[PDB]
């Protein structure tokens, strides 16, 4: 049931914050900074929860939003 | 629009699953906003710019949905693939 979610962040330094708080969350497996800015992280995992992602990347680093959602083919 | 000329996405392929095979460019009016990496005859769920957009992928990277105005993603089937 693997999921790739992309979630745009405002990350001008606070980068390494905004993947420590997504790597530690419950089901993420992997998460890279993409995106022709370098502001889009891509998480991988398994049931991870976009709202709250998006929700804590606003609280703790400025705003986020959801951008991509994709199953994972395999 | 020629995709020849436009440089890869900012990409990162995770060792943990499949490579997706193409890339996407995203334009408004023609001018590249941003880009990256989606699977070959599948689908995903994508913001363009004010909304979401269900974007099905051919086994050419071919790109198909209901895009705003001004708004289009084009797909590329990734060197190799």
């Amino acid at each position: 049931p693997k999921q790739k979610i992309v979630i745009k962040v405002s990350m001008p330094c606070s980068r390494s914050k905004a993947m420590k708080l997504v790597v530690m969350a419950s089901g993420v497996s992997s998460v890279e900074v993409t995106g022709d800015g370098k502001d889009r992280l891509q998480v991988v995992g398994d049931g991870v929860d976009a709202a709250c992602l998006v929700t804590c990347l606003r609280k703790k680093i400025g705003h986020a939003e959801l951008v991509q959602v994709e199953e994972v083919k395999e | 629009i020629d995709l020849s000329r436009e440089r890869d996405p900012n990409f990162f392929d995770n060792a943990d699953i499949p490579v997706p095979e193409c890339f996407w460019f995203m334009f408004k009016n023609n001018v590249r906003q941003d880009a990256g990496t989606c699977y070959s005859s599948w689908k995903m769920d994508k913001k363009v710019g004010p909304n979401w957009v269900h974007i099905k992928s051919d086994d050419n990277c071919n790109l198909s949905g209901d895009f705003p105005p001004g708004w289009i993603v084009l797909g590329k089937k990734r060197p190799g693939f």
